[PDB]
This record gives structure tokens, sequence and C-alpha cells, in this order.
DNA sequence: TATAATGGGA
């Protein structure tokens, strides 16, 4: 409702850099070599990032 | 031992002898010294930034002009963390941040062969890093061992931010190209500073000869 | 950063920086009355991990024997720098002569 | 330069002789079987006083709570069972030392598996986890230089660590194997024809259950994926990815004719009664997306599989009239 | 000249195969391969401005 | 529709310049006219 | 799971 009319910027602390976190990527894998479908705990994983 | 009837008589440390029956202390402090981010992120943690204030102030009124130029930068720098708020251990990360998939898509192309994002790789390397210092440190690995994953966690991060800045720019095997970093996707010519600026390709247009 | 904002806040050089952050020296955040070579150790002082390893482990001199030979010092016997624990063995350093593998009993 | 840095390191600690090698592998022995005797002693699990163990020995800093209550316990034991205490920590300053004395091996065996995906570093420090699980289960009895059975973990480890991290996309460890066994094979043949072969000839030179369609295809998944940042032309302004359309994501036509259609369908079930058209819904999930058979709906409605039937058709032919008169459902029919 | 600069890169193709294999008996037509000149040619036919 | 275009609450330029600061550790800040936070994500990334 | 193998390479 209100309009944006400046812009700050600032240092991000770690529990703000978490609050803007939807999860942890706890694994390097992307997504699976057959069904292509994100892996679990992965970059693409919808469980954290949203539904494809 | 002996509940008291003997007693070292200076620092150090120990280690109980068991074939000779005896004791020995070797002369070493209990010394607090640490490398790394870890340590840095203690000095910072424990800077009195008022008292650095005062501390410099008092010393831009000494007739010297290099070291009052000295502490005049070092207090623009002081300065803008007490009238901003920003506590100065903040730029010591802990949780690092990860873009969203779609800014950094992974997605199949003709002919069937997949086409990704640097970034991703980046992520990738600083993950795998990251997991090996972790299942390290629970398997109570030497320091030799410790401090290497430590640089190489260092080293994955800062690629992950400024890949190219310090160190040699980590590449995907089988090409020279220096992997895009977060800071290359904001800073340059094509970057998110200049996009807006140089304008876009528009729908509802046309062009003919006039 | 071409003037770095950390290194300005702590008092120091990028070159110092460098080697504390990439696990070139130490730092000594508290240094519990310490000394080496002849003056103390201030805060903030910057270490390499072989004077990190004598002021907080210990400083030990191990001196392989040549085969066969025996020592002229006894085990856990107090030696001084410059003794002779074995002929033409000299101590290099003030402590206590530990046998480590003994191969007549 | 990080690799001149941990050579330098490792170069430190000086190599262990014979008798060093098996005193440390005697005292990791001695000081695993002391913890086993603890846990029959005092009664807690081994890998509790393992840890109690390894904190107390290489570094001071629940810290204040568990691990010290644990540790006093420990103190607070007979003089014939506290042997065990002191024997398990001296061993573990063994396992400590046989480590840090064979860094120098790692290397000299990690330095093989360059340019598969993995830096020189991760190729050493993958392997350092080999050399860790060789020390664990090291027997020392069986008269064998540590040496032997430590590169065989060194290389298991690196060989494993290749096969889950080099790839950008996982792919399991027998496919590894496989398409390395296919990758050295087109090497010496395109120096055998100076050119490089089609998919029959390889598949001819890879023996037997191999034909052209499979190595086409195990060699489709071997290439890595393109980088969207790939520059195009002498041009720094245009990348790879600059040039490749959105498959995925509905055009401005495309959104507004999906909404056009469930706005245009909405329109049409309104020319039903509401039964006839929550069957319809019920029936073609535009419900909550799944298709109810007739047993569902005619639960929901309580009435039989037949009845339902009849309402559906009934509905369908009433639709059927009005689309053959306004014509807005004609299309979108693709 | 773009034809004696895949000639150079075909020469390390020559003199590294030398240290290894049997340096007694080795054929020029495993020590030479097609691929250095073939991607020098091509190069310039469809690369250069 | 027939119904004149409505202009973007929040342009998708922005949206991207803010995640691509946030990746690298900066926050971002959407004030307006007395300093109160604006969320340019309107339930979409808010938690 | 065990001959032994112990400081890179452009």
């Amino acid at each position: 409702k209100k309009e944006v009319r400046k812009v700050r910027i600032a240092l991000a602390s770690p529990e703000k850099i978490r609050s803007w976190s939807y999860g942890e990527v706890e694994k390097p894998e992307t997504i699976n070599y057959r069904t292509l479908k994100p892996e679990r705990d992965g970059l693409f994983d919808e469980r954290i990032f949203g539904p494809i | 031992a002996d509940g008291g009837k003997v007693k070292s008589e200076i620092y150090g440390r120990v280690e109980v002898d068991l074939v000779r029956n005896v004791v020995r202390v070797v002369e070493s402090y209990d010394i607090d010294a640490r490398m790394g981010a870890e340590a840095i992120q203690e000095l910072l943690k424990e800077l009195d930034l008022e008292k650095l204030e005062r501390e410099l102030l008092e010393e831009m009124k000494h007739p010297s002009r290099a070291r009052r130029a000295k502490a005049r930068k070092r207090l623009e720098v002081v300065r803008a963390f007490l009238d901003s708020g920003n506590r100065p251990e903040w730029m010591i990360l802990e949780a690092v941040p990860v873009l969203p998939p779609d800014l950094r898509p992974m997605v199949q192309v003709d002919g069937g062969r997949f086409a990704t994002s640097d970034l991703n790789d980046l992520y990738r390397r600083l993950i795998n890093r990251n997991n090996r210092l972790k299942k390290l440190l629970a398997q109570g690995a030497p320091e030799i061992i410790i401090r290497n994953e430590k640089r190489m966690l260092q080293e994955a991060v800062d690629a992950v931010i400024d890949n190219g800045r310090r160190g040699s720019p980590v590449t995907n095997p089988g090409s020279e190209r220096p992997l895009r970093s977060l800071t290359d996707i904001l800073s340059g010519k094509q970057g998110r500073f200049r996009q807006n600026l140089l304008g876009k390709r528009v729908d509802y247009s046309g062009r003919s000869v006039i | 950063d071409v003037p770095s904002k950390i290194g300005t806040l702590l008092d120091l050089s990028a070159t110092e920086l460098e080697q504390v952050l990439y696990f070139n020296k130490y730092i000594v955040l508290d240094p519990k009355g310490a000394v080496l070579d002849g003056v103390p150790v201030e805060k903030r002082q910057l270490l390499t991990d072989e004077e990190y390893r004598e002021l907080r482990y210990g400083k030990q001199e191990t001196y392989p024997l040549p085969a066969g030979v025996d020592a002229l010092v006894k085990d856990g016997e107090e030696v001084v720098k410059g003794q002779e624990l074995a002929p033409g063995v000299v101590s290099r350093m003030d402590g206590v002569a530990l046998y480590r593998f003994p191969r007549r009993v | 330069d990080p690799v001149r840095q941990y050579l330098h390191e490792i170069g430190q600690v000086p190599l262990l002789t014979l008798e060093e090698e098996i005193d440390l592998a005697r005292k990791v022995e001695e000081g695993m079987e002391a913890i086993k005797k603890l846990s029959e002693a005092t009664g807690l699990d081994q890998e509790l006083i393992r840890e109690v163990v390894r904190a107390k020995i290489l570094g001071t800093a629940p810290d204040p709570k568990t691990v010290e209550e644990v540790d006093g316990k420990l103190k607070s034991l007979p003089k014939e069972l506290k042997r065990y205490l002191h024997i398990a920590r001296e061993g573990e300053a063994a396992r400590q030392h046989l480590i840090e004395a064979n860094l120098r091996l790692v290397v000299s065996i990690a330095k093989k598996y360059t340019g598969r995906g993995l830096s020189f570093l991760d190729l050493i420090q993958e392997g350092n986890q080999g050399l860790i699980r060789a020390v664990e289960k090291f027997e020392y009895k069986r008269r064998f230089k540590f040496s032997t059975y430590a590169t065989w973990w060194i290389r298991q480890a690196i060989n494993r660590a290749i096969a889950d991290q080099a790839r950008t996309i996982r792919i399991p460890v027998h496919m590894v194997e496989t398409i390395n066994k296919l990758s050295r094979t087109a090497r010496q043949l395109q120096q055998e024809l100076g050119r490089e072969p089609s998919y029959e000839e390889i598949a001819e030179a890879m023996g037997p259950g191999w034909d052209a369609k499979r190595v086409e295809e195990t060699l489709k998944i071997a290439q890595e994926p393109v980088s969207l940042e790939t520059p195009i032309g002498d041009e720094k302004d245009s990348f790879y990815g600059d040039f490749i359309p959105d498959e995925n994501l509905p055009s401005p036509v495309e959104a507004a004719a999906q909404s056009l259609l469930s706005e245009e369908l909405e329109k049409a079930l309104s020319k039903l009664s509401e039964r006839e058209a929550m069957v319809l819904k019920l029936r073609k999930g535009l419900i909550d997306g799944r298709e109810h058979t007739l047993e569902e709906v005619g639960a929901y409605f309580g009435v039989t599989r037949e009845r339902i039937r009849q309402i559906e058709n009934k509905a369908l032919r009433k639709l059927k009239y009005h689309e053959s008169r306004t014509r807005k459902l004609r299309d979108f029919l693709e | 000249d773009q034809f004696r600069v895949g000639l150079a890169r075909l020469a390390r193709g020559v003199r590294e195969r030398m240290v290894m294999g049997s340096p007694d008996t080795l054929t020029p037509a495993k020590l030479v391969n097609s691929r250095p000149l073939e991607a020098a040619l091509r190069e310039f036919f469809s690369r250069s401005q | 529709k027939g119904e004149d275009v409505p202009e973007p609450s929040v342009p998708e330029s922005f949206r991207v310049l803010v995640k691509e600061l946030q990746a690298l550790a900066l926050d971002v800040q959407t004030l307006d006219e007395k300093d109160n936070p604006v969320d340019i994500f309107e339930g979409l990334a808010s938690k």
C-alpha cells in the first residue's frame, strides 16, 4: 500500500541472512540424472525455494 | 598426585607417564592465538568503537601530518559503523546466502544437452568443502588437515563472492574462462547496475524503411 | 577492497590481514604472560606456527644415535646445553634427556 | 599459492621411523582397546568416550556440563581402571601423529588424479580422509608397512570422491567407471584412424554388450553442461543465455488463454444446475486436481454410480448444445 | 603462416610423445596426429576476420 | 478485456536487484515516506 | 580391506 521513497543498504547479520532463507542447502546435488527432478537437499530443491 | 603431597611449581602442559611412574610438566603457556576469520571475527567483536573514536580524536590533534592523516581515514571507518548501527563483526560470514534458483537456472537446450549458470558450480564447490570440514571436525582430525580445509573454505567463499580478485580464478574443466561470480553479476557493462540504464528490447514495436 | 575496511578498523596491514585470514600466522588474543626471544608478546601480535607450537606445546629436540652406540646420560636425567649426552652428540638445549627406543636391556 | 603453503606445513612434520611407526600403531590399538574396557567398567558408549578423549587432547574449548561431567566420572575411578584412561589419551595422541607424519604420502598419491574435475587440494583432502580411516583400522600385527594399507585407502577415498563430486549432475559410480572405459578407447583409435570414430566402430571396440545406440546414449550423459555465461562473439555484451528462449515460462498470450479458458468454462457451466456442474467438476478434477470416479461422486451426493453417470451425460449434451450456439469454447482446442 | 603454426603445435605433439612409450622403435604414424594441423587450418578459414 | 493497462506495483528489475544484492550479504532496505520498511515482495518471499 | 609406495607443476 505504501510507496517506496528511499533505499538503504547496510550490512547483513547472520540471523538476518537466515531470516531471508527458506532453508539450508545441505548438499551439492542439483537434479537427478534420470528423473531430472530436483534433489531433496540441493540447490534446486522445491522444499525450500518453492514449487516448479 | 598423592592427594596433595606433590604440586607443580611452574606453568605448563602435563602428561602422565606410566612406564617411568612419573609426571612431567613442559614449560608451555595456555596462550590464546588463532588463525583465520574466526580470529578476525573475535577481534571485531571485541572492538569498543566509542573508545577508538576518543583514542583517534586525541591522535589527530598531534602535530605530525602523517599520523593525523592515518587517524583521519581510520576515523571515517569508525564513524561509519557508529552512525549506521552496523556491528563490525558482520563483515565476517557465518551463514552464506544462496540466490533463488530461477536466477541461476539449469535447463536443457536443443539437442538434449544441459546449460547451467556458473554460480551453481561456485556454490557447489563451497558446499562440498564446507561439508568436508564438518565431517573432519567430527572425526577429530589433526590441525594441519583442519587448517587446509579452512583455507580452501575461505577460498571457496570469496570465489562465490568475487572470483579472480585473490588467487587464480576457478574455472571449469576444459576451459580457461573464469566462472562468473556474484560481483560480476552486478559490476561491469553486463552488470545489473548498467542493465536498466543501457535500455532494453521492447514489445509492441516494429521497424521499416521510411 | 582497495582500502581494507577490516584492516583499517583493527589496524592491520593488508599483508598482516592476509596472513591471518588465510592461515599463515596466528594472532594473540590473550598472551597469558608469554615471552619469546627476550621480549614479551603483546596482544595482537603475529607469530609463526613454529613460534606458536614452541610457546604453547613446548620445545623438544630429538637426536638420533649411531647404531650400537651407548649414551653417557641416564633415563630422565636433567641435561645442560652443551652437555655430552652421547660422545659427539652435544646438547643444544637445557632440559631432560628421555630415551625413546632402547635396543639393549 | 595455497599448494606451496600446505606442502610446507606437512613439510615441518618429519617422517617417522619403522620403530616409531610400530610404536604409534601400537598405542593406537592399545588406546582403542582401552576405550572398550572403559565401556564395560563405566557402561557408556564407545563414541562418547572417544569424543571426550579427543576433546581433552586436541583442544580446550555441552562444554561445561556433559563433557566435563563425563571426564569427571572417568577421573573418579580406581587406579587399576584409570590406567585405561591414560592409555586411551596417549593412544589418541598416537593417532594424531600417525596421521600427520603420513600426510606426505597422501600428496604423492593424489597428484595422479588431477584434471578429472576436482582441484589438487580437493584431491588431497578426500585422500586425507582415507588416511584417517586407514589408521583407525590398521593392525600392525600383520607386519605390513603402513604405506601399503594407506595407499589402498587413499585411492578408495579419491576415486569415491571423483564419482560423487566431479559431475555437476550427479552420476552413479558404475556409470562413471563405464564412461571412463568409453573415454579411454576413443583416444587410441583416434590415433589409429587419424580421425574420431563413428558410434558403430567404437561400439565394436568396446566388446560384447555394447552397440552403436548404447555408446551414443552413454556418451550423451558423459558431457558436462554448457555455461549460460559462455560469451558469444568478440563483443563483450552478450552471453549464450541471452539468446535462449524461456521454454517453461508462459507467454502473455498463453497466460491469458488459460484464464479465458477458465472464465469461459465457468460461464458455460453456469448454464447447468449446480449439481450437474458440481458432478462435472468432480469428475474432471476441477475441484482438487484428481478425476473422481463415479463411486466418490455418488458418495458425495448420496446417489448411485448410475445416477451420477446420467447427471454427467445430461450435463455434457447441455454443454454441447450451448456450445453449438455460442462457439465460445470451439477454439482453445489446439 | 597458419600452416606452420599448426606444425609448431604438431612439433610438441612429437616432442612429448618421445619421453614415453618404447623410445627404441616408434613409428611416426603413432608419433604424429592429424588433430593439430586440422584444427589450425579450420580456425583460419572459419574464424579469421 | 478492454481494460486500461495497470502499472506494476514493484517492477521485476527492482526485485532482481534486491535478491542479487542479498546474495552478497548486503541488507537492502526499501523504505517509504516515513522510513518504515516496505516489503516489495507481497507474501511471496516474506516467510 | 594389506609387497611397498611419503613435498606440484606450469
